[PDB]
């Protein structure tokens, strides 16, 4: 199925 | 304590960088990410940033340690810095907003294929002054 990320955990993804 | 829709976030957002699928996140995967955000890191970077999240010393990230960094990070405070820095990565032309049109780019970039609607949707957790673009104050409020 297709699992959306939402927009605050991405961006907490790309700090790295 | 991690729900089921975070942990499939999780699960997604590791996707994306083990594009391999063979359960563990390379250096030579992290660079290809982070090239496509626009950085440009070095081997030795991206080497420090596997081994700091690495637990056991084989070199490699798999979706358990993913999942430790990941739950940090949301229990986490972020910083002034690194939120500006987050920023730039998607307002790509220096304009102050983040399209639409620039989350999608960041988004298939990623290797993460969206409609339009979902495009909208994850700005919508965001916007607040209703322009469907997200400004810094609103950036600074999702994160904080
Ligand atoms: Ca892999
Ligand atoms: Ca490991
Ligand atoms: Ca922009
Ligand atoms: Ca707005």
């Amino acid at each position: 199925r297709r699992r959306e990320i939402r927009f605050r955990v991405l961006v907490k993804v790309v700090f790295f | 304590q991690l729900t089921e829709e975070q942990i499939a976030e999780f699960k997604e957002a590791f996707s994306l960088f083990d594009k391999d699928g063979d359960g563990t996140i390379t250096t030579k995967e992290l660079g290809t990410v982070m090239r496509s955000l626009g950085q440009n890191p070095t081997e030795a970077e991206l080497q420090d940033m596997i081994n700091e999240v690495d637990a056991d010393g084989n070199g490699t990230i798999d979706f358990p340690e993913f999942l430790t960094m990941m739950a940090r990070k949301m229990k986490d405070t972020d910083s002034e810095e690194e939120i500006r820095e987050a920023f730039r990565v998607f307002d790509k032309d220096g304009n102050g907003y983040i399209s639409a049109a620039e989350l999608r780019h960041v988004m298939t970039n990623l290797g993460e294929k969206l409609t339009d609607e979902e495009v909208d949707e994850m700005i919508r957790e965001a916007d607040i002054d209703g322009d469907g673009q997200v400004n810094y104050e609103e950036f600074v409020q999702m994160m904080t």
